[PDB]
Formats: structure tokens, C-alpha cells, sequence
RNA sequence: ACCUCGAUGUCGGCUCGUCGCAUCCUGGGGCUGGAGCAGGUCCCAAGGGUUGGGCUGUUCGCCCAUUAAAGCGGCACGCGAGCUGGGUUUAGAACGUCGUGAGACAGUUCGGUCUCUAUCCGCCGCGCGCGUCAGAAGCUUGAGGAAACCUGUCCCUAGUACGAGAGGACCGGGACGGACGAACCUCUGGUAUACCAGUUGUCCCACCAGGGGCACGGCUGGAUAGCCACGUUCGGACAGGAUAACCGCUGAAAGCAUCUAAGCGGGAAACCUCUUCCAAGACCAGGCUUCUCACCCUCUAGGAGGGAUAAGGCCCCCCGCAGACCACGGGAUUGAUAGACCAGACCUGGAAGCCUAGUAAUAGGUGCAGGGAACUGGCACUAACCGGCCGAAAACUUAC
RNA sequence: AAUUCCUUGUCGGGUAAGUUCCGACCUGCACGAAUGGCGUAACGACUUCUCAACUGUCUCAACCAUAGACUCGGCGAAAU
RNA sequence: GUCAGGUAGAGAAUACUAAGGCGUACGAGUGAACUAUGGUUAAGGAACUCGGCAAAAUGCCCCCGUAACUUCGGGAGAAG
């Protein structure tokens, strides 16, 4: 089918809003001495080395 | 399992040779026929010179079917053919003699006729 | 193993069997294989499938490997330096650590690894 | 004035009567259930049975339901579940901290037992409403287990409530009725209940004496 | 080892042969038409063997009368009070469904002595 | 000829319904033109059900076999952004009739494209957010809803009123059913794209042996789990209340008074309880428990604005038979959640190697062998992390 | 005569109900072809039907895989 | 338009492969419904439907053996 009015700005927006991203939830870890700020999943890995922090 | 358009093998010396089903006998919309279930069917073969001639429409009872039946014991009988046995409206066969087994479900059903005519009622 | 419950991992039964083989293979020869998450998830029990049949060392369980490794270097590998250093260790000859995604899919990525603490 | 037991579908088999007649048995661990709370029409204008069931590690059990076991009296448990009953004396039948065997019942007692039904996930409307299939051939363009037409046209001019449409099925509290208890294996703490019962083996399921055939 | 094990070991009974599928068997079932308990005896080969514990049955095929019946019954059943085995069977797999398109003399068994 | 010709898609069938009662069971009155009985005609009171085929474009019908029955209609002759396209009505063609002809034909025939990713309402399911006067937590609790409601034979009553028979009951009491629905997987049976086995072609692993890739999982024989039906079990109820027709009251506003008047009392499937399910967003939000019973800072020291939080919960993580994306279980190991490993179960069916017998195909022993998955136990060996986010009261009026 | 409008009824054959069609009896000045009507083996992705076999077309649907659908990341329209 | 390896094979079909060339340009996941393309299916077996549409089935080689009718060629690979 297709849309038979045009949206209303209200609508639209309010059904955008939708679109939103989640922030990750960061955990602290230490490596080389620095506190950074990794996801909790890759907590492991950055302890481990395996995570590039730049 | 037997439904209707289903052939069957008339195992009775009424000179039909096979049956084809039109009814299941049982309610309406009763879709399947197991043994010691009567159906209403209608002779496809049949020996030239018999009683019973092609074309007859005739009530029979399942004797045999191929669709493994359960039973109260936990136990199954399952059979090579579907095979019925043409009655009458006394319940009795109409020929005289049953060919091959039958189940203990005609002994249940009360055809005691066709169960004492079989060879072996299993 | 547990079969694969969903769609298989490479796009069809037949590529997922290819698939765990040339993983379980390239596992067996690095040490650790960095994969995306599902590979190394699916390909954890069928290493170590494979590392306990090198742990009951015996030409029947050479030929059992070899029916799905199809390398001999690495069913050596197996049969000589992982089945011996795993025969005390009773299970999870594997370790998967989750790492970041990729940035042209953002895929799931996890690195699994040989366990060798022992 | 009615039994009742909190259980776990621990499984289903299959034993044979005193006829030799097989019958099929859900195995349900009626185990040991603790009367935590008394419902009366006083204090809460009903009249119920408060029962715990199931093993769980204080651990994980939460502060408001460790407090509300402590002050039933009785060691926290992984589920409680209310039985109503009719008349006040059933439940001056009971008291809390009572030991509920799967003796309540006994060998021929029909039962209802409740349970939440396996998960289907989201059905079609063939498989969650017995719609019969359109047509696998014959013509039939991509519509072979679509539902068809859903409503008129203009005179109703909307689809009305309760139309049966494809969504998610399963999971649903089921109460499976007269189902004769063919055993009661004091023992193990389990039933044998002649048929099936609603739910996954190892669910949560209720064993309440029959409603009807009483 | 199952959940029910428990449960099923009260119904599990001994004098059950070790028969295998394409062993030659008699089972003697107990039927009570007419109010008379008495012992028909189904002489056949055993073509199936499926399931464990108390839920396992066993199918018995014999060729009567012309036809082929297939009868199954559980194997530890009450209704059957005694199986004898009567001759092994060398057949090359666990079902012998293949017996079913099989007549006559087509339709031996290899036994193993 | 009033909307629609800058388009409102036709008949039939399918699918899915929903509604009406103008009744094909359940209750009655009359006829008893049944004196009677089995039956039946007629007129008053929708919950369910109301079959499958053949010939029909077939809207209609007729036929076959059943049925308790095979209801009649409305919903754009319901339903083509749901399907088909047989009919019908383009363009081809043949025949028949008309026409000089082009052509025409409610004439007979064959062939003849059924588009669209759903914005809104609607509906079916799921969440997120707020409420619900502190912040949570289990247990609920019915206002209101939804679902279901079908009905057969056979037996006893009973060969029992008629009393000539033939034939043959009501009412009650049992057995077994058909269709439908729900749940479930013990059985039976289906499936089985990481199970086992056999096997063809080919190419590989150097070769033999043993295997693998590909050929629909190459094919074939099985096949546990899950999902299923053809399978298993269960359900429609039993009761209560109010209701057409049948009555009761002493008998009148009215006389031997009178069914009954005005008043007041008693007797179906429909209705309301009853059964199952949802349900406090039920804006009129229950008995309990948990923390607290304010920790700190800033403008005001009113009313607020932020942190930390106690309580509990997400998010991450291991997961499930829970799943489109949610929620449920386990876990910051104080752990069996999954995998692995070890067993068992179960499925396959006798592995590899070696030895033996055969000039060999192959067969036998090793050996219930080997292989393997979902189920069941063990087993912290692997991963459930040395972690982050949320998450507490303005009070005032009115008896003791 | 070979001539099927045939509505031909009647009867059958074929189905349990059998369309297409096949037969005799049929149908009277007929009726339509002294050359335009009848036959005709072979042929036909022609139209119609009956059989055997076969089957998920159906009773009556179930399950498996893959491509979508669905979830995440990137790009990113459309009719209206 | 030219060349046309091997093994099966009649073959330039088909399967698998040599040489050679590719993995071709959105991916990762995920057992939803539903759609599409494949696969299997108990007991029936056209009862579906306008219609056996679709599917299923037969399918190859060698021995036999092949009907009505015929234009004497066929039908015919009849059929079995
Ligand atoms: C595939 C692609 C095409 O799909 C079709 O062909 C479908 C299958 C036709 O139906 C086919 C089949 C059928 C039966 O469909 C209705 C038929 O009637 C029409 C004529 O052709 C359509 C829909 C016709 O519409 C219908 O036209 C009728 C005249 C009236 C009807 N409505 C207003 C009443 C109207 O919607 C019509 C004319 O093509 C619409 C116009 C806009 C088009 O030309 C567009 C461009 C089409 O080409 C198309 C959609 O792309």
C-alpha cells in the first residue's frame, strides 16, 4: 500500500524519536598502568591485551 | 485408516474382489474406518459369476488395515492390506467364508459371525 | 556436538561443516584464532571434540580426526603436542574471549584460544 | 474442602492398570510443600491457602520474600502459589508451617492440574487457530497458509476484536481437568497422573483436586 | 539413567530373553475374550526394537493366512506372560522394515548357529 | 437516476468470519384429524452444530452415500491492496443466423498477463515510557472481558399403556461413540541439512588400507531430542438463580360467583452464576514483607535543583523446550547456567588395526564393537568477569 | 448412403452418483453435402473424456534446509 | 566464430575433476509468522480442482514380446 496522507510533524517525530541508539554501559580497567574505559563484555580481552585502545 | 475413495480387499467368498469405500458408517463427517468399523462401499472387482456383482453398492466391516491400530494393552496390530468383509444388515458376512486374519476388534464390534468364520483372529 | 539450532553459520549445512573444519584447524595451528563471535561459540565444541579424540591417542581416533581436519601437519600437531598436554586437564581446551566488533559490520568478534594455564 | 498440591512435571511414561491396560502417566513431584500464609475472609475477604514449594539457596532470595518467610515462620522457597477455597473451614483445615505430602491424594482421585503450556513462539494462524490452508497448487499465489479474508468490506469497515490472526502462542496458564491419578507414590513425593499436563518438564504445575468430578 | 527411572524400575520385569531384531520369536499374549483367560501364541519375526526402559516395545512380523501382520507389543508388557526365542537371526541392521515388500522364500533369514 | 465514470473490480469456488431469526436438537400448547402407542402435522421460546462426493459456468438444481440435522438470509448478491480465474466481457479463430460488405449476435465452441514494500483507522500479538502520593518486593482480586456450550447410537427400565394385532413408549439409569477444541510426547507414526550405516560416479588425502570434498544431506536403510498428528490424555459438565406455557391463593372493583381480576406465591439448550483463560491503565490501584525511619551539596533556607544511596531492578555475562526484537533461569562463582570431559540412556549395527578362512569378491574372531545429538546424572576443566547504571517521604482538614 | 441440429426422448454401456462419448430403437414429403459433406493411417506443447501407475492436488497437514522476512552495523529510495 | 584434457558416459548430456579462472563488490547474526526454492512424509490415493494445474511417476542397456487399425511406410520404444 501506500501512505495516503502526509504524516503530521507530530507523528513523525514522535515515531523517530524511536531511532535511538544505547550507549554502552563501560566499565573501568587498568592496562599499562592507564584507567580506561572498556564495555564489561570486552573487560576480559582488554585485561588480556586483546582489546586496541589507542 | 480408511476413507473414503479408499480400495479395499474383500476378504470373503462373496465374489467381490475389491470395494471401494463411499462412507465411513460411524457420524457424520466420521472420516476414518480401522477394524470393526463399517463402511459403505461399492464393489470395483468382483468374480464375473457371484452374488455380489461390480458396481454393487454394499456395507462392509474392516477386517485388516494397513494403519497400525493401538490397543488397550499397549499393544499394535498392523496388517500387509486393507481388507474388509461384506455384511449384511444383521452384521453378519454375507459370503461364507473369510480369507486371512482379522483383528479382535470385530470380537469388540460383535462380529462374532466374521470373527468365528476367520482363520485366525489376532 | 549440539546441532546449530538456528540458520547455519555458513550459509548452508555443507559450508558450516567446511567452516568448523578449516576453524578447528587454524585453532589447532595458531594457538588462537581471532573469529566472529557465533564461529568461535559453534567451533568450541568441535575443537575440543577433536582435541579429545587426540587425547585418546590411537589410530582410531587419528582417523576420526582426520575425517574432519583433512591436515595432516596440524592432525600431527594435535596427536603429538595437544593431546599430551591436555591428558591431565578433564575438559575446556578452549577459551573464547569476547572482543570488539568489526567496523565494517559491526560483527560480534571473539577470540578463542587454546587453554594452556597448566 | 478442596486438595490442592504445588508439584514439578518432572516427566511423563508409561505404567500398566491391574488389567494390564497401558496407561500413560505424567511423573509430577508433588513434593513437600510448607503452608507459609492463611488467606481468611477477615483479613484479606477470601479464603485461600498460601503454599511455598521448591528448594532455593537464601542467597537468592530476595530481602521482602526472605522477611515475608520469616514471618510465615518457615525456611524461604523457590515458589508460592495460593489455592482458593470455598468455605472458611477449609482453610481452618490449615496452618502455617504445615507439611502438604503428595499423600493428599490418593490413588483414583481425579485432579486438575494447572500449568504454563510450552512456548510456540510466534504461530501462524494455521498452527495457532487450525486454519485450513488455502491451496498448495491450483493457482494459489503465495497465500497457501495466509489466513484469507479477515472482515466484510464496507458494513463492518473494520476488523472486528477477537478475530483470530497469527501472533504468539504458548505460555499460557492451562488447567487440565479429571485427569485420574493413577498412583501416589508416597515414597518419591510423586503423582502419577493418568494423560498429560500442561508445560515443559520441570515446570512450575498445581495440583488441585478436581473441580468437577469432586 | 532417566529423571523416571525411579518410577519405571517398579514396572520393568525380568524373562524378557535377549532378543535382537531378526530373531525368530513366540510371544505368549494373554487375551481374556469371554470372560476366559487364555494364551495365543504370535510366532514371528522380530523386525523392530525401539525404545529403553519401561516404554520400549518390539514388533513381531508373521506371514498368515496371506497376510503379512505386523503386531507390536511393549516388552516389558503384563499381557505378556512369556517370549521365546527360537532361532537367532543374522540380519545386518536394527530394523527390518525391508521384510514388509518381502514374500515367500525371499523372505529368509540368516541365522547365526 | 440521488454518490461514485481525473475508476466504487464482476459471477462462481477458496479462506476467514460476523450478525439476524423468518427453528433443521433443547421447552411447551392444540390435534391426539394417532380414540391410543412407535410416529407425525401445526403454532409459540439462538448455545452449539448444521458432512463428503458426482453431474453442474453453474447464481439454481438434480443425483450418490450419510447425517441429529445437512436451515434461510444480511454484511458492496461479506470477503480478489486475502487467493483462484472455471463463468463473464477486449484483442486470435471456427461454426450457426443476419448483413452486399465492413461487421453483428442475453448464439455454440477453443485460446486468452489478476499490479502495489501498509502511512492512518481497525485487528492479532509484543515491548518502551509514565502513572497508580515515599522507593521495592513476592501473594493477589475480581469491576469488566474472552473461550467453551454440538450430538449420536446400543443396553436396562421393557417387549411394560393399547389391552386386535402389527408394532411399541415417555421419564429415569448405564455402555460405547462421531465431530470439535485444548494440552502433551509415554505409545504409534511423520520429520530429521553437525547422528549411525550401506552404496554409485568422480577427485583428492603419495600409495594400500581407512577416510574426506562434491553430485538434492548424491542416493539408500534407519534414526534419540525438539516440533508434530495420524498418536496420548482431557473437556463440553454437575448444580443454583431469574425467565414463554402450566398453575396456586380466599375468591372481587362484581351475587351459588368465576384462572386471576389489582395484589402475592411455584416448574428448558437461550439469560445470570457455575467451568477455563485474561484482567487494578478497574483513573474508585487489596492483606503482607523490604529497606529506611532522609546521607550530603547549592538558589531560596519557601519551594526546589543534583549527587550518593539502604532496599530492589537493569545492562553486561552463561543460558533455556522463552524468544522476530521481551521478559524467565544461572552468574559477579557462596556456581552445575551452558560447553567440554566421565558415565548412563538412546540411535545405528558389529568400527579401525590385527589375526584367521577363502587364487578373490568377501566371511569369521577380537567385540553389545565402534561412532554419535539434543535427554539423565556426576564433573568448575572452559565461560559466567576484581563492573557499571538506575533506584526514600511537600503536607493539610476532620473523632479518640 | 456415412447425417448428425437429433433437443432422441426409449433403452442401455460407462460412475455408487458419469460429463466427453459409445451403441441399437429413434425420429417423414427433410435436409445437409450430385462436390462440399462424410470417412481417413500417421502426426499434434490443439480441445474433451475414461483408465493403469503415481503421488502433499486433497483428507490434513507436520517437520528440515536455504533466500527473504526478523535483529545489529553501513549505505539508503519509492509510489502517495 | 575458434580451441574442446581426464574419469565414468553414446555423447559437446550429466557428475566430479586437470590446466586455467574465480569466490562477482553490503555483511554479521538469528530454529518467529508469512512468502519463495528445494527435501521427506504414516494411512488413504484425484476424494483436490474448471481442469491431475503442480508435484509424483516412467526413464538406461541387453534379451524376449508387441494390439486395433493402416495410405503397408507405420502404429512401435505399442503394450507387457
Ligand atoms: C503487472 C503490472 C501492471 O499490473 C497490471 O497489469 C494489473 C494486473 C492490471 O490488471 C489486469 C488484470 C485485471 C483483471 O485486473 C483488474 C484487468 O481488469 C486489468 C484491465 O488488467 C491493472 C490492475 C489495471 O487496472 C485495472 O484496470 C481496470 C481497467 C479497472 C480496474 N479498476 C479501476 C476497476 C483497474 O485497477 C491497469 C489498467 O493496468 C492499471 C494501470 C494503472 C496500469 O497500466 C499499470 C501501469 C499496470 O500496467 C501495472 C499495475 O503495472
Amino acid at each position: 500500500a501506500v501512505p495516503k496522507r502526509r504524516m503530521s510533524r507530530a507523528n513523525t517525530r514522535s515515531r523517530r524519536a524511536q531511532w535511538k541508539a544505547e550507549a554502552p554501559g563501560l566499565v573501568t580497567v587498568s592496562v599499562a598502568g592507564q584507567q580506561r574505559k572498556v564495555p564489561r563484555r570486552l573487560l576480559k580481552a582488554a585485561r588480556l591485551g586483546l582489546v586496541d585502545l589507542d | 485408516m480408511i476413507q473414503q475413495e479408499s480400495r479395499l480387499k474383500v476378504a470373503d467368498n462373496t465374489g467381490a474382489k475389491e470395494i471401494l469405500c463411499i462412507r465411513v458408517l460411524g457420524g457424520s463427517s466420521r472420516r476414518y474406518a480401522g477394524i470393526g468399523d463399517v463402511i459403505v462401499a461399492t464393489v470395483k472387482d468382483a468374480i464375473p459369476g457371484g452374488n455380489v456383482k461390480r458396481g454393487d453398492v454394499v456395507k462392509a466391516v474392516v477386517v485388516r488395515t494397513v494403519k497400525e491400530r493401538r490397543r488397550a494393552d499397549g499393544s499394535y496390530i498392523k496388517f500387509d492390506e486393507n481388507a474388509a468383509v461384506i455384511i449384511k444388515n444383521d452384521n453378519d458376512p454375507r459370503g461364507t467364508r473369510i480369507f486371512g486374519p482379522v483383528g479382535r476388534e470385530l470380537r469388540e464390534k460383535k462380529f462374532m459371525k466374521i470373527v468365528s468364520l476367520a482363520p485366525e483372529v489376532l | 556436538p549440539k546441532p546449530t539450532k538456528g540458520p547455519r553459520l555458513g550459509g548452508s549445512s555443507s559450508h558450516q561443516s567446511a567452516l568448523l573444519a578449516n576453524l578447528a584447524t587454524s585453532l589447532f595451528e595458531h594457538g588462537r584464532i581471532k573469529t566472529t563471535e557465533p564461529k568461535a561459540r559453534a567451533l568450541r565444541p568441535y575443537a575440543e571434540k577433536l582435541i579429545t579424540h587426540a587425547k585418546k591417542g590411537a589410530l582410531h581416533n587419528r582417523r576420526e580426526v582426520m575425517k574432519k581436519i583433512r591436515d595432516k601437519d596440524v592432525v600431527h600437531t594435535l596427536f603429538a603436542e595437544i593431546g599430551p598436554f591436555y591428558a591431565d586437564r578433564n575438559g575446556g581446551y578452549t577459551r573464547i574471549i569476547k572482543v570488539e566488533n568489526r567496523k565494517g559490520d559491526n560483527a560480534p568478534m571473539a577470540v578463542i584460544e587454546l587453554v594452556r594455564e597448566k | 474442602a478442596r486438595k490442592g498440591i504445588l508439584g514439578t512435571k518432572l516427566g511423563m511414561t508409561q505404567v500398566f492398570d491391574e488389567n494390564n491396560k497401558v496407561v500413560p502417566v505424567t511423573v509430577v513431584k508433588a513434593g513437600p510443600n510448607v503452608v507459609t500464609r492463611i488467606r481468611t475472609t477477615e483479613r484479606d475477604g477470601y479464603s485461600a491457602v498460601q503454599l511455598a514449594y521448591g528448594e532455593i539457596s537464601p542467597r537468592k532470595v530476595i530481602k521482602p520474600v526472605a522477611g515475608q518467610f520469616a514471618a510465615a515462620g518457615v525456611n524461604p522457597r523457590r515458589h508460592v502459589a495460593e489455592l482458593r477455597l470455598d468455605d472458611e473451614a477449609a482453610v481452618a483445615e490449615y496452618e502455617v508451617g504445615q507439611e502438604l505430602t503428595a499423600e493428599i491424594f490418593s490413588d483414583g482421585a481425579y485432579v486438575d492440574v494447572t500449568g504454563t503450556s510450552k512456548g510456540k513462539g510466534f504461530a501462524g494462524t494455521m498452527k495457532r487457530h487450525g486454519f485450513r490452508g488455502q491451496g498448495a497448487a491450483h493457482g494459489a499465489q503465495a497465500v497457501h497458509r495466509r489466513p484469507g479474508s479477515i472482515g466484510g468490506c464496507a458494513t463492518p469497515g473494520r476488523v472486528f476484536k477477537g478475530t483470530r490472526m497469527s501472533g504468539r502462542m504458548g505460555n499460557d496458564r492451562v488447567t487440565t481437568q479429571n485427569l485420574k491419578v493413577h498412583k501416589v507414590d508416597a515414597e518419591n513425593g510423586v503423582l502419577l497422573i493418568k494423560g498429560a499436563i500442561p508445560g515443559r518438564n520441570g515446570g512450575l504445575v498445581v495440583v488441585r483436586s478436581a473441580i468437577k468430578r469432586g | 539413567m532417566n529423571t523416571l527411572d525411579f518410577v519405571d524400575q517398579a514396572s520393568l520385569r525380568d524373562d524378557i530373553p535377549t532378543f535382537s531384531p531378526g530373531d525368530t520369536v513366540n510371544v505368549h499374549v494373554k487375551v481374556i475374550e469371554g470372560s476366559k483367560e487364555r494364551i495365543q501364541v504370535f510366532k514371528g519375526v522380530v523386525i523392530r526394537r525401539q525404545g529403553g526402559g519401561i516404554s520400549e516395545t518390539f514388533t513381531v512380523r508373521k506371514e498368515s493366512y496371506g497376510v503379512g501382520v505386523e503386531r507390536t507389543f511393549p516388552v516389558h508388557s503384563p499381557n505378556i506372560d512369556h517370549i521365546d526365542v527360537l532361532t537367532r537371526g543374522d540380519v545386518r541392521r536394527a530394523k527390518l522394515y525391508y521384510l514388509r515388500e518381502l514374500r515367500g522364500k525371499k523372505a529368509k533369514i540368516k541365522e547365526k548357529r
